[PDB]
């Protein structure tokens, strides 16, 4: 038991399928597991494969080829909380648990009704300190990194206002510069 | 049940000693302690086959383990190093070929000096009229800056109680000074309602941080107050105009 | 080749008198012990030498962790089983698994339990099931049935694991466990009885008879271990002319009278 | 519980010849349960310098060992294998012949 290979990351859509592979190459195996951690969280078993064939439970469902030293994890109906790290991990023949280095998996909300918008919020003291709010992009908008270093950027992050089924997209900004403006700070 | 892992956060001084605790009340008999750092994934650190005995796994240097039961398994620092910031998983297994269990990790930080240890400075920031005038929803944003180490847990009260629909908050706290290897961190987070809620002056809207910092037996001689774990919130009231 | 099998057995013994181990574990390819494992050394040790020169000391490290993991859950079986018997005093649990590879290229696989010396639990890794000789064992059966990942872990390990080990330990021992020592025979008259006897043979699996005229009431003297890998046995009898006859490894052997 | 006596069977390793150095056997075999003390005796004498296999265990559960030690037979010289067990009142004796 040596090697195993899994993607760094993955993108799909609310509501789609996403198929996440793991390769392993080992002289012994007593069988390939995957689990699932959430940011912040603890990994969960998910899966235990030893012979040829698939298992499903629920909308997940794991494959093994033994002879192509091959699983892949199948999710179904794309819920938002499937964004999680998916980890393969092999038992060799002295049952030694190899890791493979995991997979993040980011579900893209289906945002029907863009609405791209920069906005600024004065702090609730002070009037000085602003904040500027990117929200209700598309979810194929790409939010790029700052260029200067006195200018912070979040990543996307997708919010649900569940007793609304409605979902958005934000990223948000600062600075101490007095020559900070919201507009022109995401692009 | 399950298995119990503590504390969820620490900091310590280089050299310091630490151990965290780890339990299952499920008879297993495995038990686990792994590092988890960015690229990598999970690293064995020591692991215990039943009650009697330990072995290492590929990481067991600056560590030390116990299984003097079947319920417990005791990681050690013995001399904490910078290198052993990480986040540390204890697991159990029934059996060597049976599935982990693992506990909800602790997140350990080790600085040079306790001194490089600050709570964060909060502040709310209120919705853009424009915003609320052109989607009928408002946008408050909460900031949390200044703080050593990464060590937070953020939440929404309105009205007193904790909210979860709504709120997005970054997976990851981002470094002010990335340079710096002991850069403070900063981390956002947006409470999207509608604009009649935001509007209601009755409602009240209370970023809360939870930050882990100092006990009250470490030692602290600095001017400034001790960095110990607490509460820092800010707050806004619903405004009809 | 001829058939090998590799087999490993464990016995445990609950409340066991002084000396005597709580916990063994022996491991054999064909005849010969490969391997040993107890709760007074708490060691994984060779038992023989292209052993202990093949498997680097991880290997011994890595199976002495498992062999202790593997003795608690002995103890913890046993216990629950002498309960839901309402049995006091020392009580025995004994498992058998392995494999054989036969000359054809085909496998088997078995796994029993026994508790104070008798069939217990026998699995079946084709249907993937579990006989009971009563109900106790039936209650264990069912729990053990109810887990699938198991079940599909044992197949596996009985029909891909277990062979492997055994082709790379058939490889490690091959010019003692692949080697053939013929049969020295001779006949001794006695009281006015006739004995066939065989020594320094190896495989042990012999044939022996005897026949008037070559046409065919004799007494068997067992295939005992001489101690130095090789094996000894007798045939003995008490019409006019007699004739031994020895089938070993495949070559015929006749002595006349 | 059902208890196996242990079957006793005593030889040497090779044909015996006066004053030629062999090894003296002793197979205790089909027996339950485990716990068993054999002796071998020269002269009635219990032999200190007597090797065993470790124990073993059979396809039908019962065990088996072999305790052998390095001898040199002589006319007057008496062999034997003392075996005590739980299905036992008194230790078993089986003494050595030559033929
Ligand atoms: C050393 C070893 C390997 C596999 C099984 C066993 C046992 O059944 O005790 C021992």
């Amino acid at each position: 038991g040596q090697n195993i290979d899994q993607p760094t990351e993955m993108t799909a859509t609310e509501g789609a399928i996403v198929q996440i592979n793991c390769t392993y190459q080992t002289s012994g195996f007593n069988g390939l597991f995957w689990y699932q951690q959430h940011a912040g969280e603890a990994p969960t078993f998910l899966s235990y494969n030893v012979l040829d064939g698939l298992e499903e439970k629920g909308r997940f469902s794991s494959f093994l080829s033994r002879s192509k030293g091959y699983s892949y994890l199948l999710l179904k109906e794309l819920q938002m909380k499937d964004s999680a790290s998916y980890l393969c991990a092999f038992l060799d023949s002295n049952y030694q648990l190899i890791w493979g280095a995991g997979t993040k998996l980011i579900i893209k909300p289906d945002i029907q009704n863009p609405d791209p918008a920069v906005y600024q919020l004065r702090d609730s003291k002070s009037s000085d300190k602003s904040v500027c709010l990117f929200t209700d992009f598309d979810s194929q908008t790409n939010v790029s990194q700052s260029k200067d270093s006195d200018v912070y950027i979040t990543d996307k992050c997708v919010l649900d206002m569940r007793s609304m089924d409605f979902k958005s997209n934000s990223a948000v900004a600062w600075s101490n510069k007095s020559d900070f403006a919201c507009a022109n700070a995401f692009n | 049940a399950g298995v119990t892992q503590t504390p969820k956060f620490q900091v310590l001084k280089t050299g310091q000693s630490m151990t965290l605790q780890c339990a299952q009340d499920m008879n297993h008999n495995y038990m686990y302690w792994y590092r988890q750092d960015p690229g990598m994934g999970l690293r064995l650190i020591y692991y215990s086959a039943s009650e009697g005995t330990t072995d290492k796994g590929e990481v067991p240097n600056g560590y030390n383990v116990s299984r003097s039961t079947t319920e417990d398994f005791p990681l050690r620092l013995l001399s904490a190093a910078p290198s052993q910031t990480s986040v540390y998983f204890c697991a159990s297994s029934n059996r060597e070929y049976s599935p982990l269990h693992f506990g909800n990790g602790t997140r350990l930080t080790v600085t040079e000096d306790l001194n490089k240890v600050f709570p964060p400075e909060v502040a709310v920031f209120e919705p853009s009229e424009a915003e609320i005038s052109h989607t009928q929803k408002a946008t408050l944003v909460c900031l949390a800056t200044g703080f050593y180490p990464d060590h937070v847990e953020l939440s929404w009260w309105v009205n007193g109680k904790e909210v979860h629909s709504g709120v997005c908050t970054d997976p990851q706290p981002l470094k002010e000074q990335p340079a710096l290897n002991d850069s403070r961190y900063a981390l956002s987070s947006r409470l999207r309602v509608s604009a009649t809620f935001w509007q209601d002056p009755r409602n009240h809207f209370r970023c809360q941080v939870q930050f882990y910092g100092l006990s009250e037996n470490d030692e602290w001689t600095q001017d400034r107050a001790k960095p110990v774990t607490q509460i820092v919130s800010a707050e806004a009231w619903g405004r009809a105009d | 080749m001829r058939t090998h099998s590799l087999r490993y057995f464990r016995l445990g013994v609950s409340d066991p008198i002084h000396g005597v181990p709580e916990f063994i574990s022996v491991g054999y390819v064909d005849s010969h012990p490969i391997t040993t494992y107890d709760s007074v050394t708490r060691q994984k040790e060779p038992r023989a030498p292209w052993m202990a020169e093949n498997l680097a000391p991880d290997h011994w490290e890595r199976y002495t962790q498992l062999l202790r993991g593997w003795q608690q859950m002995f103890k913890v079986e046993l216990k629950r089983l002498q309960r839901h018997y309402n049995h006091s005093g020392s009580h025995t649990y004994q498992r058998m698994i392995g494999c054989e590879l036969l000359e054809d290229g085909s496998t088997t696989g078995f796994l029993q339990y026994a508790y104070d010396g008798q069939d217990f639990l026998i699995f079946n890794k084709d249907t993937l099931s579990w006989l009971a000789v009563d109900n106790v064992a039936h209650t264990i059966k069912q729990a053990w049935e109810a887990n699938q990942h198991e079940l599909l872990y044992q197949k596996n390990w009985l029909e891909e694991e277990c062979i492997a080990w055994l082709k790379r330990f058939l490889e490690y021992g091959k010019d003692t466990l692949q080697r053939t020592e013929p049969p020295l025979v001779r006949v001794n008259r006695k009281e006015t009885a006739l004995f066939c006897k065989a020594h320094g043979f190896y495989p042990p699996e012999i044939y022996m008879t005897w026949m008037k005229n070559g046409e065919e009431e004799i007494d068997y003297g067992d295939i005992l271990p001489s101690g130095d890998g090789t094996y000894q046995a007798w045939a003995s009898i008490e019409s006019n002319l007699y004739s031994c006859h020895v089938e070993h490894s495949g070559v015929h052997m006749v002595l006349q009278v | 519980m059902i208890q196996r006596t242990p079957k006793i069977q005593v030889y040497s390793r090779h044909p015996a010849e006066n004053g030629k150095s062999n090894f003296l056997n002793c197979y205790v075999s089909g027996f339950h349960p485990s716990d068993i003390e054999v002796d071998l005796l020269k002269n009635g004498e219990r032999i200190e310098k007597v090797e065993h296999s470790d124990l073993s265990f059979s396809k039908d559960w019962s065990f088996y060992l072999l305790y052998y030690t390095e001898f040199t037979p002589t006319e007057k010289d008496e062999y034997a294998c003392r075996v005590n067990h739980v299905t036992l009142s008194q230790p078993k004796i089986v003494k050595w012949d030559r033929d």
